[PDB]
């Protein structure tokens, strides 16, 4: 006999991956105001989307870890703020918005000198499980023009948004970058699907370059050759 | 008031440490888990289901990628002609890459078990003919001819009784030659008037319960 | 035994590591196909030949299973098959006069990785040829003896299974060797599981008699052979 | 009676020794790119090769500790990354390579101000045990002239690679050096061999200077003198 | 919510602390350990095996270094001539350095136990003659002559009956002189016509089970 | 003399962590809880009116 533990879902999914890079410079167009809003997706860590689309319905908790540093890898005495904005809750529009203080959205206060912040997020869907596929429409009506863009989108798979600050009031004195890491916990999967074989084109939409179709695997010159 | 010593490894964050952490939303009780059909709990459940084996490889005709799923077997053959041949390692490229098994293995490094390949004949009801399937284990090349294919483990497949034959591959490991399944014309392809001179075979593959994968790795599909 | 020439069996026999050769149990054997256990036909007493021991000789060594890979049925049941398992029964026979003298160290060394000269200073990242590393039936003659041609002192070789052959007491060594390897089943042609070592420590000598060359006959026969893949 | 605990293998092997010194300067030829890939071997700690080659087959866990500092021994506020590359997995080609984000490769994020990173590496061979000696060839075929460099090399005793970063994106502001320490755990050894007696010439190959043969031990002027 | 006080010694990393540490690969189950013959569990098993004792020391013969393993004993001798002599401390240089025992001791600091040296006469069957092996304990010099060696612990060895005699060395510790084994000619070296006038002796030495080593140290061998 | 390792998340303060904390006033015994009518225990009691 051998061991079948590493072919389990938890063994297959439970590794913390990089899902977000947020640059917070003092100069540039990238992030000018000084705050960033990062809508949570299990994308970013590109190799996860193919894995996770092995199944139709899935369910899990998620543990987010926040590694922050300067582009030089220098740690500087900055007290940043990671704020979790739950689904439905209003996202911050600017650095001074009241959202940062609306304490119905949990928020983490860490020094950059302190080790990476860690925190767990529970299953957030109103449904009994997440869907990666919604063969239909989420609203209950209408049929005209470009409702076409809404097809295949499940709003229920919204886990929320993470917003990072400096903190205020005055702008930072240091160039900052925060790395967000996500790991799945207590994973339950359901209806199994054939694994992706074509390059992804969009998010929340499984389209494919129709003319640029790759075969699933490599090929050879003939059926009788090695 | 409790003597502790911080040992090396504190404050470190390694990507795969399985520890606990503060919960963002206490008091929040998630939508309960209702029953949903077809829950899998282990990937080995998937490696055991037969999937289509792309033995025929012709990518250039992107228009006609569907031909890759099927054998050509026609009356234009003759005794002992070599019909097809593929390798017996799934983790490797590439005929097995079409299998759910082969591409699951792509997410893994080492593995070991026995495999089975089920051949299905999709020709007419009236077509008959015998075909020799031969396995040639690692080390030693494919047999020079059919007679020399006999001496090794082989299967005489007839269309008379069995439309579907299945070959069991005894063992394949990943100590990193491959082994070799070869399909031969034992006889001609026999057909009466008004029946196709050409038919096709579909190869379906899977592993049996003694199959195990061992080390996690990540693959090749871009996003955006 | 097709020709047991009684030498009156004695306590010269030396179990490898207190481990008698045994067929691998299939609970131990990671395989589901029926493993070929090739009867008596291959268990016959294979006698390599005779090497002539002379006072200038330094020693000889063989490589199991490379010794028999091309010698008879066993060789044929190895080259054809893909996986192999066996033990052996080494019977080194040295018959000499009662007026001769010398001392041999019949020894068995697992994984005898041979090291050869890289240069009088070490000029080369060289590697020994197919001949030297796998001499086979004829066997190979040591070049550097004190070092076992592997940066390894023979002064401690006796830590391996070994049997002395002092010409004043005994003429026969008898070592039985169980299969010793990380894997339960390996290739026959590529991984020489172990090496036979026979080195004259106390050198041969004589006042000029009528015979100046003492013969060394090596007879051997597999113990618990086992084969798997076919062709 | 006495105690026979100190002559046990674990007592004989279980000590963390220096096995790796990695230079990460800001200018120089040694490491320009800013990253280093360190193939794990139980050498480096030179006196380990002779000890470990007392036996033929061995088995163990490994505990690696990472002490980082400047060549001056100064601790500086740098956020480093140690990434473990398991066998078969692709090693990083350059600083921006995707290997750093492939979360099938465990990676440790420590600040130099933090105490040494510590982490354990389990037994990695597909085989039942490591071999320090493989009297033969690892491939399953061929017979031609220069197949010899492959002779005696067993790849299955590959435990993996450690890759160290700064981290990015921009180069460090500090000169860095990381020390790699390896300790054995749960050791089981097998076939005992006579101990190396000649100076080593190569790795994974016990060749020796044929003309400069030293005797194993010291010598004296005559047999009847002291 | 749990009062702890960090004690001196936190954050320290010392090369020999045997603690646990985060595992790089949880979920990874290593390849199982099959049974392999000759597993050792303690080095004392090795210190107990008989090994060749290089009593004869002559480096000049890089050409003939094998000579170091053997005594010359010939008819060109005479009664009481001193054949050979060596010390009974293995950790020290150098005849014991050829032994597996001596070089294991090189990896350790202190030791204590009894040793035994088995002598084997390798001359022709027809050669006979008596030789005196004498042990002289730490403190007190080499015996003046064979007679003065008698009074001390000794063994009268004949080639008539015993081709191989083995001497037990009562005790040797390492509280830091050595002790002294000496081989003497009790008789002439007798040989008939056509038999060699010169023979060789091999000394095999080892420690017995009451042997213990006490403190670990590291040796001298180059890498690269 | 008790091996502890600090895991990521130390020193962090998140606004909703449900832990305990040192009490400013031990020994201070609050005015006791007398019974008062119409205590709610859940807001759903209000959604029912």
């Amino acid at each position: 006999s051998h061991s079948t533990a590493e072919t389990t879902l938890d063994s297959f999914f439970s590794r913390a991956g990089l899902v977000g890079e947020i640059d917070l410079p003092l100069e540039g167009t990238t992030n000018p105001n000084g705050y960033a809003n990062w809508d949570i997706d299990i994308t970013g860590y590109a190799q996860m989307r193919r894995k996770v689309e092995l199944f139709t319905y899935m369910r899990f908790d998620a543990e987010f870890t926040f590694v922050a540093c300067t582009p030089t890898g220098e740690v500087v005495p900055q007290l940043l703020q990671y704020m979790f904005v739950p689904p439905g809750a209003p996202k911050p529009d600017s650095r001074e918005s009241l959202a940062w203080q609306t304490a119905t959205n949990p928020s983490v206060f860490v020094k950059l000198s302190d080790p990476p912040a860690q925190v767990s997020v529970p299953f957030m869907s109103p449904a009994s499980a997440y869907q990666w596929f919604y063969d239909g429409y989420p609203t209950f009506g209408e049929h005209k023009q470009e409702k076409d863009l809404e097809y295949g989108a499940c709003p229920n798979n919204m886990m929320g948004t993470f917003s990072v600050r400096t903190v205020g009031t005055s702008k930072s004195k240091y160039p900052l970058v925060v790395r967000i890491y996500m790991r799945m916990k207590h994973v339950r999967a359901w209806i199994p699907r054939p694994m992706r074989n074509q390059n992804y084109l969009f998010k929340a939409n499984p389209n494919y370059a129709g003319n640029s179709i790759k075969p699933t695997g490599a090929s050879r010159t003939a059926i009788t050759t090695l | 008031g409790f003597p502790t010593e911080l040992k090396p490894g504190t404050n470190q964050f390694l990507t795969t440490d399985d520890g606990v952490s503060a919960p963002i939303l206490p008091n929040f009780h998630p939508t309960p888990c209702i029953h949903i059909p077809g829950e899998v709990r282990n990937l080995l459940e998937l490696c055991q289901v037969e999937t289509i084996l792309e033995v025929n490889n012709v990518p250039t005709n992107a228009t006609s990628l569907m031909e890759r799923l099927r054998f050509p077997v026609s009356a234009q053959a003759g005794k002992g002609e070599l019909c097809a041949v593929f390798r017996a390692d799934p983790g490797r490229s590439g005929p097995w890459q079409s299998t759910l098994l082969g591409q699951l293995c792509g997410y893994y490094t080492q593995w070991s078990g026995s495999l089975e390949v089920t051949f299905m004949f999709t020709g007419s009801f009236m077509a008959t003919g015998k075909m020799l399937i031969a396995y040639t284990p690692p080390g030693g090349p494919l047999p020079k001819d059919r007679a020399t294919a006999m001496l090794g483990t082989h299967v005489i497949w007839d269309f008379g009784l069995q439309s579907s034959v299945t070959l069991v591959i005894p063992w394949i490991s990943n100590t990193h030659t491959t082994g070799l399944v070869s399909i031969w014309y034992q006889t001609n392809y026999v057909v009466p008037i008004g029946a196709p001179n050409t038919a096709y075979i579909i190869a379906l593959a899977a592993a049996q319960k003694n199959f195990t994968m061992q080390l996690c790795k990540d693959a090749s599909d871009i996003l955006q | 035994g097709n020709s047991t020439i009684t030498t009156q069996e004695a306590a010269n026999i030396i179990v490898g590591y207190g481990e008698w050769p045994s067929y691998c149990s299939d609970s131990d054997a990671t395989a589901v196909d029926k493993p070929t256990r090739p009867d008596v036909s291959v268990n016959r007493f294979y006698t390599l030949d005779t090497k002539l021991w002379e006072k200038s000789s330094k020693g000889w060594y063989w490589k199991f299973p490379d010794v028999l890979t091309e010698t008879g049925v066993f060789g044929q049941n190895a080259q054809f098959h893909y996986l192999y398992r066996s033990g052996f029964c080494i019977h080194v026979q040295c018959n000499a006069s009662k007026f001769h003298q010398g001392a041999l160290l019949v020894a068995v060394l697992p994984e005898y990785v041979i090291g050869t000269v890289a240069g009088g200073t070490g000029t080369e990242d060289s590697h020994p040829p197919y001949k030297q590393t796998q001499p086979g039936a004829d066997g190979f003659e040591l070049q550097h003896p004190y070092v076992l041609d592997a940066g390894i002192p023979i002064s401690q070789l006796t830590v391996c299974p070994h049997q002395w052959i002092n010409l004043r007491t005994n003429n026969c060594a008898t070592i039985i060797v169980p299969y010793i390897n990380a894997l339960p089943f390996d290739s026959a042609l590529n991984h020489c599981n172990f090496g036979l070592l026979v080195v004259p420590i106390s050198p041969l000598d004589y006042d000029q008699g009528a015979t100046p060359v003492i013969p060394i006959t090596i007879t051997l026969a597999p113990m618990c052979s086992e084969f798997a893949g076919l062709r």
